[PDB]
RNA sequence: AGCGUUAUCCGGAAUGAUUGGGCGUAAAGCGUCUGUAGGUGGCUUUUUAAGUCCGCCGUCAAAUCCCAGGGCUCAACCCUGGACAGGCGGUGGAAACUACCAAGCUGGAGUACGGUAGGGGCAGAGGGAAUUUCCGGUGGAGCGGUGAAAUGCGUAGAGAUCGGAAAGAACACCAACGGCGAAAGCACUCUGCUGGGCCGACACUGACACUGAGAGACGAAAGCUAGGGGAGCGAAUGGGAUUAGAUACCCCAGUAGUCCUAGCCGUAAACGAUGGAUACUAGGCGCUGUGCGUAUCGACCCGUGCAGUGUUGUAGCUAACGCGUUAAG
C-alpha cells in the first residue's frame, strides 16, 4: 500500500485501537504499554508536520478519524 | 546537522591515520572550501565522482608538522566580524575562510575587498 | 605472509594475493634495490665499515660467508644489548677478548690448575660465540644492515637512537617506519636470502675498488 | 558545558570570607576587657601565652 | 620624610575556566524509557533583506582616559586641538551564511510488503523428581550434629527400609566466550492474545530529525495495608556450646516474612562506577541473527555485505592505571 501521511495514521489508529482492546484485559502488559506510547508518539510527530504544511487536510483527518486536537 | 563540521574532522583524522585519500561530501559549500586550498597549497589535487545521484569528491594530501584545522561559528553560536578585526593567523602563516556576499574568500582576498563576513574555520 | 598476519602497513606495497599465502609487490622494490645499492656502492668509495645481522638459524652461515667477501662486519649469534650504544664496555670486552688471543699463546697455562684452566677455556669460549666477526672494526660503523626484524628486535633500535641508516625486513612482519632504506621479501627462503644478500655485498665490491 | 545551560546562570561567583567580622570592615575598633587570662596552645607548642577577653563597642564579645 | 601594621576591592585564581575547566577510578551522568515547552537541524534553485558586512548623516555633554601641541624654572598640574574603539537611530547598496517565502529531490526518519531468531510481556492449562508431614508393614537402639561436645529426636518403637494419601515452593542436565529486553530483569513444558528488533527489495512518504526543563510511566530485594496460603529455608526470640565476657561467628528448634491476587512504598555497588543522537578514524581472533556469491549448487564448508555481541591491539588521548570503530580518540 501507499505510504503516504495520512495512511500512517490510519494504520496507526487501527494498532493503536487493536491495543486498547487488549489492555482491557491484559492491564499487567507494561511492555506492550511501552510500544502503546510510541505510536501515540509518531502519529503526534506526523500530525504536528502535516498540521504546518497544510491545516485543510488536517481538519478533514481529524474529523474522519475523531482525533482529538491538541491545545497551542 | 552541520555538514561543515564533518568535513574538517574527516581532513583532520585523514592526517592522524596518514592517509591520502579523503572522499568527502560535493556541496555548493565545500567545492568552495576545497578550491581554496588548492590554490593555497594545502592539498595536492581534488577530483569528482559519483556512485548515485549524489556526489562526492576525493582529496590527495602530502607525504613533524601537522595539518591543524579549527572550526569557529558553530550552529549553537554563530560568530562574525567587521573589517578592522579580521584575524591573521600566526602573522601569515595560517588563513581564514569566511563567507561575504560575494561568496567565499580567504581573509587576505577580503581585506583588499574592503568587506568581512562570517568565519567559519581557520587554518595552520 | 597469511590472512591471520598481514600487517596492514604494507598495504601501497601489495599488488595480489592468493590461496591463504601472500603475494608481494616486486615493483616499488626494484626502485629500492637500485636506491640502495646506488648508496651502498657510493658508500663503499669512501672507505666506511659497514654491518651486517643475522642471527636465524636457515641463514647463519649464509651471512658468516657473505662478510669474509667484504671488508665488513657480521653477527651470528644474539645481540646481547648496548653493542653499539653501549660501545665504552664493548671496547672492554673486545679489548679484553682480543688479548686473551695472546694469553693463550704463554706457556702460563702449565702452571694454573685444572678448574681455573677450564674457567679461562670457556671464558674465551663464551666471548668467541658473540664477539667473533667484530675484532678488526675499531670504531663504529657508519651503515647497518638487518636481515631479521623479528629475532633481532634489538639491533634495530640501537640504530634509531644512535641515528644509523639502515635496510629492513620490510615484509609483512614488521614496520616499515624504522628503516629508511627498504627491502622487502626476504622471509620466503635462502633464494630470497641469497639473491638480495650476494646483490648487495656484490655492489660493496666494486665500491671498494 | 552548552550555551543554554549558561543562560540558566549556572555559574555564579563565591563570596568573601573575611577574617574579622567583628570590626564591621573598620580597621581598628574600641573595647572594653572583661577577663584577662592565659591559655595552652596546640600540642606541638607550649607556652602560656596572654590573651584578653573584650567587649567591642560594635557589639561583639 | 616617610616607613610599617590593620581593614576594604581587584589581580595572581584557568579556584565558576564565553575567550578559558571538568564528571571510568581523584567532587561530579537522574535507576531507566517515552515525550510537552525550549534549543539545534540534510541537499538543490529562487523570493525578501530581520540578523550580518560596506559606504554616508545625526547622536552618545564637558571634564577624565588615549595621541599631538603649548604654558606654569621641571614635574604633578592647567590649557588648546583631534580622536580611535564601541552603542542607538536613519539612509543607499551586496545576497554567501543564519532566517523567511515558492517549488524540487532521497542519502536521515517512517509506512506498506515479503522472510526471520529469541527465557520480550500478560493470561490459562499440563508434568516429574526431591523434601516434609500423616497412614500402615518390616525391625529393634541409637539417630543427628561438631574444631571437639551437648541441647534435641527415640523402646509411648526413632533413624533406616518398601508401599500409599496430601500439600507447598522451586525447575538439575541442556548452560556458554549464549539469546531477548529501555532498564529493573526474563530459563521445566506447551497453547492463546501481544510488543520490539534485524535483513531483503523493484510499493510509497518527501526532513515528517535529534535531545528534552517541567510532567508521566515502568522500576531488585526489604517493608507496609486487607484477603488467602505456608512444605522447606530462615531476621527476631529461646536453648545447647565456644569464651574473661559472646545480646556474635558454630549447633538444635523456630515467628514475621519468603509464595498467590489486589494495591501502597519508589529506594540499591539500580555498575560498564562511563547520558543520548550523528559523521570520520589501522588491523587480528570467534558468537549469534539475516542476505549474497562460489561450492557437493542435498544442506555443510569456503568467500563477503549489514546489524549486533566479546577478546587482543595500531594511531591518538589519559596524572597514571587503562580506554582504543561498542573510545575514556
Ligand atoms: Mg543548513
Ligand atoms: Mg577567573
Ligand atoms: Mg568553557
Ligand atoms: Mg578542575
Ligand atoms: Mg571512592
Ligand atoms: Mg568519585
Ligand atoms: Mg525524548
Ligand atoms: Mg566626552
Ligand atoms: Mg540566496
Ligand atoms: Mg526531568
Ligand atoms: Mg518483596
Ligand atoms: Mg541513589
Ligand atoms: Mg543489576
Ligand atoms: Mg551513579
Ligand atoms: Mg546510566
Ligand atoms: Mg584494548
Amino acid at each position: 500500500n501507499k505510504g503516504s501521511v495520512e495512511f500512517q495514521v490510519f494504520c496507526f489508529t487501527n494498532k493503536i485501537r487493536r491495543l486498547t482492546l487488549h489492555l482491557e484485559l491484559h492491564k499487567k502488559d507494561y511492555s506492550s504499554q511501552r510500544g502503546l506510547r510510541k505510536t501515540l508518539g509518531k502519529r503526534q510527530r506526523l500530525l504536528a508536520y502535516l498540521l504546518k504544511i497544510n491545516g485543510v487536510r488536517y481538519k478533514e483527518l481529524i474529523s474522519k478519524l475523531n482525533i482529538r486536537e491538541l491545545k497551542t | 546537522k552541520d555538514t561543515i563540521a564533518d568535513i574538517i574532522t574527516c581532513i583532520r583524522n585523514a592526517d592522524m591515520n596518514r592517509k591520502g585519500t579523503v572522499r568527502i561530501v560535493s556541496t555548493n559549500i565545500t567545492e568552495n572550501i576545497v578550491k581554496i586550498l588548492l590554490r593555497e597549497g594545502f592539498i595536492e589535487n581534488a577530483r569528482k565522482h559519483q556512485e548515485r545521484n549524489k556526489y562526492f569528491l576525493v582529496l590527495t594530501l602530502r607525504h613533524l608538522n601537522t595539518f591543524h584545522l579549527k572550526r569557529v561559528s558553530r550552529p549553537g553560536l554563530r560568530i562574525y566580524s567587521n573589517y578592522q578585526r579580521i584575524p591573521r593567523i600566526l602573522g601569515g602563516m595560517g588563513i581564514a575562510i569566511l563567507s561575504t556576499s560575494r561568496g567565499i574568500m580567504t581573509d587576505r582576498e577580503a581585506r583588499l575587498e574592503g568587506i568581512g563576513g562570517e568565519i567559519l574555520c581557520y587554518i595552520w | 605472509h597469511g590472512t591471520r598476519k598481514w600487517n596492514p602497513r604494507m598495504s601501497p606495497y601489495i599488488s595480489a594475493k592468493c590461496k591463504g599465502i601472500h603475494i608481494i609487490n616486486l615493483t616499488r622494490t626494484a626502485r629500492f634495490l637500485s636506491e640502495a645499492c646506488d648508496l651502498v656502492f657510493d658508500a663503499s668509495s669512501r672507505g666506511k665499515q659497514f654491518l651486517i645481522v643475522g642471527t636465524k638459524n636457515k641463514a647463519a652461515d649464509s651471512v658468516a660467508r657473505a662478510a669474509i667477501r667484504a671488508r665488513c662486519h657480521y653477527v651470528n649469534k644474539k645481540w646481547l644489548g648496548g653493542m653499539l650504544t653501549n660501545w665504552s664496555t664493548t671496547e672492554t670486552r673486545l679489548h679484553k677478548f682480543r688479548d686473551l688471543r695472546m694469553e693463550q699463546t704463554a706457556g702460563r697455562l702449565a702452571r694454573l690448575p685444572k678448574r681455573d684452566a677450564a674457567v679461562v677455556k670457556r671464558q674465551l669460549s663464551h666471548l668467541q660465540t658473540y664477539l667473533g666477526g667484530i675484532k678488526y672494526m675499531t670504531g663504529l660503523p657508519d651503515i647497518v644492515i638487518i636481515v631479521d626484524q623479528q629475532e633481532e628486535y634489538t639491533a634495530l633500535r640501537e640504530c634509531i637512537t644512535l641515528g644509523i641508516p639502515t635496510i629492513c625486513l620490510i615484509d609483512t612482519n614488521c614496520n616499515p617506519d624504522l628503516a629508511d632504506i627498504s627491502i622487502p621479501a626476504n622471509d620466503d627462503a635462502i633464494a630470497s636470502i641469497r639473491l638480495i644478500l650476494t646483490k648487495l655485498v656484490f655492489a660493496i665490491c666494486e665500491g671498494r675498488s | 558545558p552548552t550555551i543554554k545551560q549558561l543562560i540558566r546562570n549556572t555559574r555564579q561567583p563565591i563570596r568573601n570570607v573575611t577574617k574579622s567580622p567583628a570590626l564591621r570592615g573598620c580597621p581598628q575598633r574600641r573595647g572594653t576587657c572583661t577577663r584577662v587570662y592565659t591559655i595552652t596552645p596546640k600540642k606541638p607548642n607550649s607556652a602560656l601565652r596572654k590573651v584578653a577577653r573584650v567587649r567591642l563597642t560594635s557589639g561583639f564579645e
